[PDB]
C-alpha cells in the first residue's frame, strides 16, 4: 500500500521499483494580456521517473506541442504522465520491468492504474514521504535539456553520478533527497553551496560536483544548516 | 387475484409481502396471504422474532404456479414450495378463505408503489441471478454474496449480478484510457447495454432487483450493485434521453420507499453526491434530486 518511514529500506532491496513525479509535466507562466486579462503560456516539462536503487533516471521531456488545442490541461497532464510511464514499462525487457511504481502525488494513482491494467502484477502505490523531486528542474543540466527540446524526447541519466562506487544506495538516496530539499527550499543559497568553490567541477558526464568524501560531509552539513534556517526564517525560531 | 397459503405458523415471525408486513405469534392460526395482485413479481419475506439475524425470503410470480409456505423444523425456516396438484390447492385455499384464516394483500387503489418499484423486474431474469433451477421461485437472504464479492465462497448460493468494474479492461478501451475512465458512455452503451443486457429494460430490472434485495434483506452486495448501476449511468456523458427520464422515476420511488431509519447504511454518500452534483447527469434527475434533498439533506 502506501509508502512511509516504517518501510523505508524497501526502496533499496532487490525488487525493481520506480518513483514517478509528475510535478514538472505541465508548466506555465501566467501573464497579463493586452486587454488586461490573464493568460498562461506553457513551457516544456518533464516526467521524473527514478529507480532509487540504481540511480537510473528516465527523463521524458514533455514538449509544449503536446498541449496544443487541448482542454483541462492539468487533468490531461496526469493521464499523459501515465501513458508515458506505461509506454516506458512496455519498452523495457520483462526482467527490467518494475514490480512496483510509487507515485509522489496520489492524484496519479487512478490514471496510472488504468493505463497499467495490462500489468496486474505491477503494484501502483502512493507514498507519505514529502519527496523533493519537483526541484529536479533546479539541476542545471536537467533544466537545460528540457528547455532546449524541440520535440518529445526521452533522456537517460544517473542521478547519483558515480556515488554508488563509494556509498550504498540508501546513503545515495538520502544525499539526493537532501540536495533536492535544499534546492527546493532556497535555490540560490543551495546552488551557492554546491558551486561556490571554483576548484571543484562537474564532470562532463555528471550532474553534481566531484566532491571527495570529506567534502560531501561538509556539503551535506551546509545543506542541513540551510534547510533548518529557512525553516526558522519562515516560522521565526 | 392469487393466494399463497401457509401450512401453519409454528414460530413467531414478522412476515413481509412486498412493502407490507405483519406480526404472527407462535402457533397463531395463520394460513396465508390472499388477494395478491396478478401481473407483478412479489416477495414474501421473514424475520423470526427470536433471531433478527438472517432476514430471508422468496421472489415469485403467481402466474408461474401454485406456491405455499411450510415451516421446516430441521432447517428452521419457512420454506416456499410448489403444489403440482391443482385441485388439491384450490380446495385447500377455499377452505382457509372460508375460515377467514388469511390476511389480504392490502393494496390501496391509488397506490402504484409496488408497480413503480418492480416495473422492469421479471421472474425469468431473477432466476438467472439466483440459480436454483428446479424451483420457479427464488430464495434470497441477508448473507448471500455476489459473484463479484466472491472474486475478492459457495457458488451455488450466490447472487450472479452483472459484474461492473470501472477499472477493468472490459470498461476501458486500449488507447482510450482517459476518455473511457472519465466518460463511461462506451462501457454503458456498447459493453453493457448492447453487449450484455441487450436493452435498458433488462438493465433497469437488475437495478430494481438489486435495490429491493438491499432494502428487504440488508444484502450488502446488492446495495453495492444498485449503486454501481446508478453510477455507471450518471458517469456517462451520452445516455439515451428515455433512460434518463425513466432512471429519475425509478430512483424517486426507491428513495421514497426506503425506511428513514435505514438510510445511513443503504445510501452511499459518495455515489449520491457525485451523481446529483458532480456527474454528467447532475441536472437530469430532477425528481430524485428533489426528494433526496427534502428527505435526506444530511447525507448530502
Ligand atoms: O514548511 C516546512 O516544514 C519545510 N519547508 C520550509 C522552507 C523550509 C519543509 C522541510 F524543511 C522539509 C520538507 C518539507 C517541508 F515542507
Amino acid at each position: 500500500g502506501a509508502m512511509n518511514s516504517s518501510n523505508y529500506a524497501e526502496l533499496f532491496n532487490n525488487d525493481i521499483k520506480l518513483f514517478v513525479d509528475d510535478t514538472n509535466v505541465y508548466r506555465v507562466t501566467v501573464h497579463k494580456t493586452f486587454e488586461g486579462n490573464v493568460a498562461t503560456k506553457a513551457i516544456n516539462g518533464c516526467i521524473f521517473t527514478l529507480n532509487p536503487k540504481t540511480g537510473h533516471l528516465f527523463l521524458k521531456i514533455i514538449h509544449t506541442s503536446v498541449w496544443a488545442g487541448q482542454k483541462r490541461l492539468s487533468q490531461l497532464a496526469k493521464w499523459k504522465t501515465a501513458e508515458e510511464v506505461s509506454a516506458l514499462v512496455r519498452s523495457l525487457p520483462k526482467e527490467e520491468q518494475p514490480k512496483q511504481i510509487i507515485v509522489t502525488r496520489k492524484a496519479m494513482l487512478d490514471p496510472l492504474e488504468v493505463h497499467m491494467l495490462d500489468f496486474p502484477n505491477i503494484a501502483i502505490r502512493p507514498t507519505e514521504l514529502r519527496l523533493p523531486f519537483s526541484a529536479a528542474m533546479s539541476i542545471d543540466k536537467l533544466s537545460d535539456v528540457v528547455m532546449k527540446a524541440t520535440e518529445p524526447q526521452m533522456v537517460l541519466f544517473n542521478i547519483y553520478d558515480d556515488w554508488l562506487d563509494r556509498i550504498s544506495s540508501y546513503t545515495a538516496f538520502s544525499r539526493l533527497t537532501l540536495l533536492l530539499r535544499a534546492l527546493k527550499t532556497n535555490e540560490e543559497s543551495a546552488k551557492m553551496i554546491l558551486l561556490s568553490d571554483p576548484t571543484i567541477t562537474i564532470k562532463s558526464y555528471h550532474l553534481w560536483p566531484s566532491f571527495t568524501d570529506e567534502q560531501w560531509i561538509t556539503i551535506e552539513s551546509q545543506m542541513r544548516d540551510l534547510i533548518l534556517t529557512e525553516y526558522g526564517r519562515k516560522y521565526n525560531v | 387475484m392469487n393466494t399463497v397459503p401457509f401450512t401453519s405458523a409454528p414460530i413467531e415471525v414478522t412476515i413481509g409481502i412486498d412493502q407490507y408486513s405483519f406480526n404472527v405469534k407462535e402457533n397463531q392460526p395463520f394460513h396465508g396471504i390472499k388477494d395478491i395482485p396478478i401481473g407483478h413479481v412479489h416477495v414474501i419475506h421473514f424475520q423470526h422474532a427470536d433471531n433478527s439475524s438472517m432476514r430471508y425470503g422468496y421472489w415469485f410470480d403467481c402466474r408461474m404456479g401454485n406456491f405455499y409456505i411450510q415451516y421446516d423444523p430441521k432447517d428452521g425456516l419457512y420454506k416456499m414450495m410448489e403444489e403440482r396438484d391443482g385441485a388439491k390447492f384450490e380446495n385447500i385455499v377455499h377452505n382457509f378463505k372460508e375460515r377467514q384464516m388469511m390476511v389480504s394483500y392490502p393494496k390501496i387503489d391509488e397506490d402504484d408503489t409496488w408497480y413503480n418499484l418492480t416495473e422492469f423486474v421479471q421472474m425469468d431474469k431473477i432466476r438467472k441471478i439466483v440459480r436454483k433451477d428446479e424451483n420457479q421461485f427464488s430464495y434470497v437472504d441477508s448473507s448471500m454474496t455476489t459473484v463479484q464479492e466472491n472474486e475478492l465462497s459457495d457458488p451455488a448460493h450466490s447472487l450472479n449480478y452483472t459484474v461492473i468494474n470501472f477499472k477493468s479492461r472490459e470498461a476501458i478501451r486500449p488507447g482510450h484510457e482517459m476518455e473511457d475512465f472519465l466518460d463511461k458512455s462506451y462501457y454503458l452503451n456498447t459493453v453493457m447495454l448492447q453487449g450484455i443486457f441487450k436493452n435498458s429494460s433488462n438493465y433497469f430490472g437488475e437495478l430494481q432487483f438489486a435495490f429491493l434485495n438491499a432494502m428487504f434483506f440488508g444484502n450488502y452486495g446488492s446495495s453495492l450493485q444498485w449503486h454501481a448501476m446508478i453510477e455507471l449511468i450518471c458517469s456517462s456523458a451520452t445516455v439515451p434521453k428515455h433512460m434518463l427520464d425513466k432512471l429519475d422515476e425509478i430512483l424517486y420511488y426507491q428513495i421514497k420507499t426506503l425506511p428513514e431509519q435505514y438510510s445511513d447504511i443503504l445510501l452511499n454518500e459518495r455515489v449520491w453526491n457525485i451523481c446529483l452534483y458532480s456527474s454528467f447527469q447532475k441536472n437530469s434527475l430532477h425528481n430524485t434530486e428533489k426528494i433526496m434533498e427534502n428527505k435526506y439533506p444530511e447525507l448530502l
